[PDB]
RNA sequence: UGGGCUACACACGUGCUACAAUGGGAAGUACAACGAGUCGCUAGACCGCGAGGUCAUGCAAAUCUCUUAAAGCUUCUCUCAGUUCGGAUUGCAGGCUGCAACUCGCCUGCAUGAAGCCGGAAUCGCUAGUAAUCGCGGAUCAGCACGCCGCGGUGAAUACGUUC
RNA sequence: GCGGGGUGGAGCAGUCAGGUAGCUCGUCGGGCUCAUAACCCGAAGGUCGUAGGUUCAAAUCCUGCCCCCGCAACCA
RNA sequence: GCGGUCGCCUCCUAAAAGGUAACGGAGGCGCCCAAAGGUUCCCUCAGAAUGGUUGGAAAUCAUUCGAAGAGUGUAAAGGCA
């Protein structure tokens, strides 16, 4: 690998604010937080609150309503 | 920052929120009020946890583009069920019953003179 | 090293068992990511693919390749050479670092988010995941982007149908629709 | 709107001629001049030829439909522009 | 019975609201007049964020009510920002009147937050309690005015002169 | 075959000598007028005939092509 | 006479060596490159199909097919993977 001219490369692990999904992943971003990790090291650490365990897609599971029926509006509505 | 969304700095916390689409003047009180900040205080001037607690009141609200979808799947709404509304939205034309012989150039746009 | 690690334990047994290949060295793998970005907007000005090269260099740890027109064409104000789109070659531990995180962060922050093509193959099991827009990439710090722009991943391994291909991408975890 | 403890409206003619209409395995044109006339679950899956002023446009009833007026879902002037 | 008079690439007249700090917003505090009221004006209380709803009170009225008017004044905040200016358009959710609010009513809450940075040629009203500006009542009226009629609050600048 | 030309609705610059698309009249809209004209104020209207080269850049330079105008197409 | 031409390069005429004329049929030249020269090393094209943000027939990207259908400063012939 060329020197001098690729970005700053890192080894940075990844938390999951919503459910702490944690992983260690290669990043040009570092974080002034850092973290320890199995096999006895310690990395920077760049929280995300968002990942794929939070993110409803992944899930399967919708955390939207998915909306009303119109009738079913009108229906609280009028108490019909 | 909160919602995505880097709300000014400077301004008092209230009108701050404001700047997040979704949430007017009156939401922003609410909000406040529930989370127990004062109105006065800059955003900058939040401490950390003031800001998360902010942070936890707005996601239980809906705002940006999830209200955006909304709003959009309503129109769209109208407009496939090819209401009178639905029309008025397509064509570019006031909705809500104004006349269009004069004004209307909210709806139409800028003036074409010929 | 994690998807790495989650492909030879995992998914190299699970397709053996799935396409009863006779030896394991038929087992299709990743052999390389390309990653594209074609920026028409250098012509107008030069900075445009200076900014989206310097937001790709972040994006894949790696110096992009300026690709360059191999024709001159009128009807883009494009002349032979010009350098117009960049591209980033990533294989072995860096690929597999990229495509983790790529599953994992980037692709739950692209707007609505309803998962990934399930038709994007060549025929041959190659695909390719077109990114509407950056700033899904943590890297990107969704500030420094004057103007966004997309970009074009082509995951390239030695599956030889589209049906091996889309069962070790999904393995690796992919949204299909 | 309409206030809540009113209900809806829906001209007692129309309503009679739908309902009775509930039991059948296919539904026949209903003609209408009754523009007031809110959609209900009931008008669903129904085709309405609603009178515009000079004739009876018809209007097949959907669950997307239903919630609004009748005489909204037929335009009642053209304008094709000048 | 339903629709139209409510259309809408455009042009003009008449107005309303604005473009902001002589201001926006929050709280407190003060001063009117002209008029209207029977199934009408509605007290007070309770409910509702609000529009309003429920119970209910007085008055055919210098007796009760609409009706503690707004500009004002005193604090606090905003700090020149297309903004805490602006309030169009739009989505939602509602209050009324009415048999009925889609064509096509008014009003309320939430949400959105358009143009607009003081306006070319040209052109209008006004000589004092006037212009400007702030409210209030009324007729028409089930419901619905930025219009009209009327009422009061605050309250100026200028007039050398008759060439045009 | 020899020349002259293709730029806004019309007529003309700008072309030689490469950077930025203009003048006049006309048209549309609004003013003034009892009304028209004149006058005053706004606005629109061309990617320069067309297709390729040269250039960093073409209305401008090069090449071809298509249109329109004038002349010629045979002399003892 | 008028028009055209006058020197050099390429093709056909040219009759399978060479050469060969016409006011015969077609085109070019009066340069260019300081690398577009030399050498060492290395590489193989044009198009098509399929998939893919802007992006559209056609910009850039990936696999496959693809013996030259490309390119070779500049006319044509010859030659060159
Ligand atoms: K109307
Ligand atoms: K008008
Ligand atoms: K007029
Ligand atoms: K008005
Ligand atoms: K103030
Ligand atoms: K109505
Ligand atoms: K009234
Ligand atoms: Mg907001
Ligand atoms: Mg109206
Ligand atoms: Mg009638
Ligand atoms: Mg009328
Ligand atoms: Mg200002
Ligand atoms: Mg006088
Ligand atoms: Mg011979
Ligand atoms: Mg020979
Ligand atoms: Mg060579």
């Amino acid at each position: 690998m060329k020197q001098d001219i690729h970005p700053n490369y890192q080894p940075v692990v990844f938390m999951d604010s919503t459910t702490g999904f944690k992983f260690l992943s290669g990043s040009t971003k570092g974080s002034s937080e850092t973290v320890e990790w199995e096999d006895g090291n310690t990395y920077p650490l760049l929280r995300v609150e968002v990942t794929s365990d939070s993110h409803p897609f992944y899930t399967g599971r919708q955390k939207f309503t998915q909306a009303d029926g119109r009738v079913d509006r009108f229906n609280k509505k009028y108490g019909l | 920052r909160i919602a995505g969304v880097d709300i000014p700095r400077d301004k008092r916390v209230v009108v701050s929120l404001t700047y997040i689409y979704g949430i007017g003047n009156t939401t922003a009180k609410k909000v406040l009020a529930n989370v127990g900040v004062s109105e006065d205080v800059r955003v900058r001037d939040l401490t950390n946890e003031q800001t998360d607690a902010i942070r936890a009141e707005i996601d239980k609200l809906k705002v940006e583009g999830d209200l955006r979808r909304e709003v959009n799947l309503n129109i769209k709404r109208l407009m496939e069920i090819g209401s009178y509304r639905g029309i008025r939205h397509r064509r570019g034309l006031p909705t809500r019953g104004q006349n269009t012989k004069n004004n209307a150039r909210t709806r139409k746009g800028p003036t074409k003179t010929v | 090293n994690r998807l790495k690690e989650k492909y030879i334990k995992e998914v190299t047994p699970s397709l053996v068992e799935k396409f009863n290949y006779s030896s394991v060295m038929q087992t299709p793998k990743v052999d390389k990511i390309v990653i594209n970005m074609g920026v028409g907007d250098a012509v107008s000005n030069a900075k445009n693919l200076d900014k989206a090269v310097e937001e790709l260099a972040l994006i894949t740890g790696q110096k992009p390749l300026i690709t360059k027109a191999k024709k001159s064409i009128a009807g883009f104000r494009l002349r032979e050479g010009m350098p117009i789109g960049a591209k980033v070659t990533l294989r072995g531990e860096r690929m597999y670092e990229f495509l983790d995180k790529l599953v994992t962060v980037s692709l739950p922050r692209v707007r609505d988010f309803h998962g990934v093509s399930k038709k994007a193959f060549d025929g041959r099991g190659n695909y390719t995941l077109g990114i509407k827009e950056q700033l899904i990439f943590p890297e990107v710090d969704y500030d420094l982007v004057d103007k966004v722009r997309g970009m074009d991943i082509v995951i390239v391994t030695t599956a030889n149908t589209d049906e091996e291909s889309r069962e070790l991408l999904a393995q690796l975890g992919m949204p299909f629709q | 709107g309409r206030s809540l403890k009113k209900g809806p409206f829906v001209d007692d003619h129309l309503m009679k001629k739908v309902e009775a209409q509930q039991g059948a395995e296919k539904k026949k044109v209903i003609k209408t001049w009754s523009r007031r006339s809110t959609i209900f679950p009931s008008f669903v899956g129904f085709t309405i030829a609603v009178y515009d002023g000079r004739k009876h446009v018809p209007v097949y009833i959907q669950e997307d439909m239903v919630g609004h007026k009748l005489g909204e879902f037929a335009p009642t002037r053209t304008y094709r522009g000048h």
